[PDB]
């Protein structure tokens, strides 16, 4: 009746194993790295990031919020929140060997443009991946942090004698 | 429009009301250039809590895996118009997901032009093409004499849009695609990337020749790390930058705490002597003031004897003991790790003190007795 | 001694009109709102306690109108009566309202009512019936089983969470998330009760398989405040889990480190190190998400101020801690440094990680002279396949103390024929974003200054005005720091240090700057085990006397 299958049920077995590993708390990202060396070791030495980053954007339906509202979510927002955070950490780790076309489709989801109740950690890891590609200078105040934190940190640094270095260039 | 008198026309044109009292609609519903048969009978009043909705078997097989959602939406949805909007949205999703089974290209542009372009390339290059003609894969050679592949994935419109290019080598590959460009264009870009990355390949090939590389085995071309072995029961891992390979790498040491310390010390003291005009090996040998072994054991190189969940030996006294009943996996585990793993999976079933499940790596029956 | 009633008499009506809404908190919204406002209620009660304490009962009618109703509503709400000291203060207030010698019957009724509410607080059986019957039969009172009962409820719930966690995607009873959120609301008032920490630790470790959070951020804010004030003492796995599922709690932790270096413990780097090590941030910053967020905040601060020595020294300390935690607990499967420091060439970091404890004191020069080469290449030859810019190479180079600070002290040792690469490094340290035309002028100024200082050192013990001449711009902090290193190094010092310090310390900012310099220098020496006791005692005395002037 109320049995729910795992949202990585229909995926390629190695991807399934990776997403099973990342589930496991803060040691999820290290375990993701161990998984990738344990597939470099096996018969399929390459790992199909380009297939996983399509599956991460593929949409399926859910009914959340009120009793009745149909909405379409991608995988990245449908799989467990610690799998999410340890994913994006692992994509920071292996960014150079990833296709940009897939990454940008992922980062657009992570940005969560026009959503209530966002994931601050997903948005922040989005920003930190954009900055590392070099397509998210963005000409904004788009920083990983909150406006609250950035303001409370201006408020304290104001109470300190500014240094003779010149790092901002007017 | 607001009312369901013109908004319904504009958003489902091929639904014709049979009856005067607009209660029986019949006809076709559109989704991604495809019309599906549909007959949607209401009761005497305007209520969807109970209604009939029959389909063609094409549409039923295409709405496989969403029947519950549609049934729920029939009861939850106020109006017919919004139900049709949701149904079109859902169809678009189903088709875009199962894009494999549902498609047809425009041959007069497609099938001929791709063969024309592959002839423009030369038929010594191409090595693979899929029966849907979606995937193709091409080959090229280095001046050093190395084979390097490039996978393309093509859409219904190949020349209109960019084709998805998948390539092994580690730096992100950038291909300026125009609608006027073609396979020779992207192939020239591929050869350009090859001749650029020549130096990195040379370094990693020299390592793979003259050292007992340990834990990548048959490494890909994307890999920048190479855990080299030296002496006995100590190794050094080495990550290399493609743009600046000959420059100093991030490097460190695994093994015995009493053996490793002088190596870190000697590295710290000699690290200023690195020079990016020689080779990595020819710099490492005079930095660490040692020579390497060339496959001191080539058969029993190493079998990772760790938990295969936590990747550690010695979790809280426990040892890797629980293994796979399989010749191809043989992967050890711990009781605790494997219990926490198997208690999750849906396949697993627990008797009194026994859990049967699938081995994580190979998905074969594995038994755990607590 | 101005108002004495008005603000308190307003807050009174506020609180009584809030208690009446709350009313035993048998729902979600009452519970959340209580969990928000309870702290201010505690302070309100302290002020009310002072007010009723200084005066006496039954004579005065200031707030005696509804004080009864207030203290009752407080008492029958258990989210209040389980917060830190709220129960103790409500007891105090009821003790103040009592009277020894009642005269009118109303005061006797009051005293009876006070005994009643006190009895409700301490000793009423508002629990399941049969357990009270059974215990009363066996001759056990509530005080000699409630502890074990609590203990057993807590273990039960904690096991249940663990089993709902292990049963991820399995055909079994799923702990309803209403219950998990309920427990998370209950943990908030009684976070400082030792008899509940298992339930906290279990809630943090047992994230489970949901896409949304089931706990609400009041839980996380509560736990974090308690972790940082040392009132709960969890293990490290749980505070990492906390950071890593509530990002504002990790920002709020890193701010609580900045108050310690801005306000409280300016230039007591031993105390900064003690706070950092007791905190879990080094251990937690081995997850790259957390190291990236931490460096982003360090960056914001390096920029708001224009290169504050206090933030610089704090970063150096943090980085040392983080390194000696990464080494400890990154044996198998460790992340590559370009994952923590992604904005630079890995070569440079792999040089700068190498500690100078490991190297002889004489071979520091060669290593610095090599680092200068790599920074110069990375800045000046800014071509594709390199750093993002000069600021990035600087911000890295600053993370690794020892090297950045040792520069001047090696210039003085080689002041005869100064190395141009060290001059370059020093000018880079005290100013990036300058350009070669500026850098050359800076370096030649420094070279002339080194000539004069070497002349003065190889001369006898001379005045302070001869030094103030060369001290007399865009290169002032550099010359100040170089001159301080001259004082500590040369044996001509420990005689005329005061004469120069007094002249240089015009303002308080220069005083703070010199204090920071000297604390950093002693931390550095005591760490590397390099010391001349003359310079140690000299610097300690100057620091002691200047910390009074500020
Ligand atoms: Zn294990
Ligand atoms: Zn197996």
């Amino acid at each position: 009746e109320g049995v729910e299958p795992a949202p990585w049920a229909q995926l390629e077995a190695p991807a399934r194993l990776l997403l099973q590993a990342l589930q496991a708390g803060p040691e999820g990202a290290r375990r993701g790295l161990g998984v990738l060396r344990a597939l470099g070791s096996r018969g399929w030495e390459p790992f199909d990031w380009g297939r996983l980053l399509e599956a991460l954007c593929r949409e399926e339906p859910v009914v959340q919020g009120p009793d009745g509202r149909l909405e379409l979510k991608p995988l990245l927002l449908r799989l467990p929140r610690i799998c999410q955070r340890n994913l994006m950490s692992l994509l920071m780790a292996v960014r150079p060997s990833l296709p940009e076309s897939g990454l940008l489709s992922v980062l657009q989801i992570a940005q969560q443009d026009l959503a209530p109740d966002p994931d601050a950690w997903l948005r922040a890891l989005g920003e930190l991946l954009r900055r590392d590609l070099g397509v998210g200078t963005s000409m904004e105040g788009a920083s990983p942090l909150s406006e609250r934190c950035q303001r409370q940190l201006q408020s304290l640094c104001r109470g300190l004698g500014l240094g003779g270095r010149r790092l901002k260039s007017p | 429009m607001a009312v369901t008198e013109a908004s319904l026309l504009r958003q489902c044109p091929l639904l014709l009301p049979q009856n005067r009292s607009k209660t029986v609609y019949e006809g076709f519903i559109s989704a991604q250039g495809r019309d599906f048969h549909l007959r949607i009978v209401l009761p005497e009043d305007l209520q969807l809590k109970n209604a009939r909705l029959l389909c063609s078997w094409q549409l039923r097989t295409i709405l496989s895996g969403y029947h519950r959602i549609v049934q729920q939406r029939m009861q939850h949805s106020p109006d017919l118009m919004s139900f049709m909007m949701e149904l079109k949205m859902l169809l678009e999703v189903a088709l875009k997901n199962r894009q494999e089974l549902y498609a047809l290209p425009p041959p007069p542009q497609f099938y001929s032009s791709l063969i024309e372009e592959i002839g423009t390339l030369g038929w010594d290059k191409l090595v693979y093409a899929d029966t849907c003609f979606s995937t193709i894969k091409l080959k090229a050679e280095d001046a050093s004499g190395r084979e390097h592949l490039i996978t393309l994935k093509l859409k219904a419109k190949y020349p209109a849009e960019s084709p998805d290019y998948f390539v092994d080598f580690p730096v992100p590959f950038c291909a300026s695609w125009t609608p006027q460009s073609s396979l020779i264009s992207i192939y020239s870009q591929f050869l350009a990337a090859i001749e650029s990355l020549k130096a990195f390949w040379d370094v990693m090939d020299e390592i793979d020749e003259k050292t007992w590389v340990l834990e990548p085995e048959k490494p890909p071309r994307s890999a920048t790390a190479r855990r080299i072995a030296l002496g006995n029961n100590v190794s050094i891992n080495i990550e290399v930058d493609p743009r600046h390979p000959t420059m100093l790498p991030e490097c460190f040491f695994l093994g015995a705490d009493h053996v490793v310390k002088p190596l870190g010390i000697k590295l710290s003291r000699n690290i200023h002597l690195w020079d990016p005009e020689n080779s990595v090996l020819q710099n490492l040998k005079d930095v660490l003031e040692i020579d390497f072994p060339a496959r001191a054991i080539l058969e029993k190189s190493d079998f990772t004897m760790d938990c295969g969940i936590c990747y550690a030996y010695q979790l809280d006294g426990t040892i890797p003991d629980q293994v796979c009943d399989n010749s191809q996996c043989g992967q050890p585990f711990h009781q605790i790790c494997l219990y926490e793993w198997l208690r999750g999976l849906l396949t697993s079933r627990q008797s009194f003190n026994i859990i049967f499940g699938e081995c994580p790596y190979c998905s074969k029956p594995i038994t755990l007795k607590m | 001694m101005a108002q004495d009633s008005v603000d308190l008499s307003c807050d009174y009506q506020f609180w009584m009109q809030k208690l009446s809404v709350w009313d035993q908190a048998s729902t979600l919204e009452t519970q959340q709102d209580t969990c928000l406002h309870v702290a201010q209620f505690q302070e309100f009660l302290r002020k009310m306690y002072e007010a009723l304490k200084e005066m006496d009962s039954n004579t005065v009618i200031e707030r005696f109108p509804t004080i009864g109703q207030l203290l009752a509503k407080a008492c029958w709400n258990p989210f209040i009566l389980a917060y830190d000291e709220s129960q103790k203060i409500l007891i105090w207030c009821l003790c103040c309202l009592i009277n020894k010698e009642p005269q009118n019957s109303g005061q006797s009724k009051l005293n009876s009512w006070i005994q009643g509410v006190l009895s409700h607080i301490l000793s009423a059986l508002r629990f399941d019936k049969e357990v009270a019957l059974f215990t009363q039969g066996l001759g056990y009172a509530p005080i000699d089983y409630y502890p074990g009962l609590l203990k057993n409820m807590v273990l039960s719930l904690a096991s249940e969470l663990r089993e709902n966690h292990l049963n991820g995607f399995n055909t079994q009873r799923r702990m309803a998330p209403e219950r998990v959120a309920s427990l998370s609301r209950v943990c908030v008032p009684l976070i400082t009760l030792t008899d509940v920490d298992p339930l906290v630790e279990a809630l943090l470790i047992c994230h489970g398989r949901e896409p949304q959070e089931i706990l609400q951020p009041e839980f996380f804010e509560a736990v974090n405040e308690a972790i940082l004030l040392k009132k709960i003492s969890l293990p490290m796995s749980a505070v990492v889990c906390l950071w890593l599922r509530h990002l504002p709690s990790l920002e709020k932790a890193m701010l609580h480190l900045f108050e310690k270096l801005i306000s409280s413990e300016r230039n007591c780097l031993r105390r900064i190190e003690c706070f950092i090590k007791d905190s879990s941030l080094p251990q937690a910053a081995c997850h790259p998400a957390i190291f990236r967020v931490v460096d982003e905040m360090f960056r914001c601060a390096l920029l708001e101020t224009d290169g504050a020595l206090e933030i610089i020294a704090t970063i150096q300390v943090f980085t040392q801690c983080f390194v000696e935690a990464l080494e400890k607990a990154s044996k198998q499967l460790r992340f590559a440094l370009k994952t923590y420091f992604p904005y630079t060439s890995p070569s440079l970091a792999m040089v700068l990680l190498q500690d100078p404890q490991d190297i002889p004191r004489g071979h520091w020069l060669q290593t610095l002279k090599h680092i200068s080469e790599l920074l110069r290449e990375a800045v000046e030859d800014q071509t594709h396949g390199s750093c993002g810019g000069p600021f990035e190479s600087w911000f890295l180079f600053i993370h690794f103390g020892g090297w950045a600070e040792m520069v001047a002290e090696q210039l003085l040792m080689s002041a005869a024929e100064p190395p141009t690469a060290l001059l370059w490094l020093l000018a880079f340290y005290y100013g990036p974003r300058d350009g070669r035309q500026q850098r050359a002028q800076t370096m030649v100024q420094v070279k002339a200054v080194l000539g004069h200082l070497l002349a003065m050192s190889r001369s006898s013990s001379l005045s302070a005005q001869d030094l103030q001449t060369v001290a007399g711009a865009p290169a002032q902090q550099l010359i100040r720091h170089l001159l301080l290193n001259f004082l500590l190094w040369a044996p001509g010092g420990h005689t005329i240090a005061w004469d120069v310090i007094t002249l240089m310390a015009h303002t308080a900012e220069i005083t703070h700057e010199i204090i920071g310099f000297l604390d950093q220098t002693l931390y550095r020496w005591n760490r590397l085990g390099i010391e001349s006791p003359r310079s140690e005692k000299l610097a300690r005395e100057l620091l002691k006397e200047l910390r009074t002037q500020v």
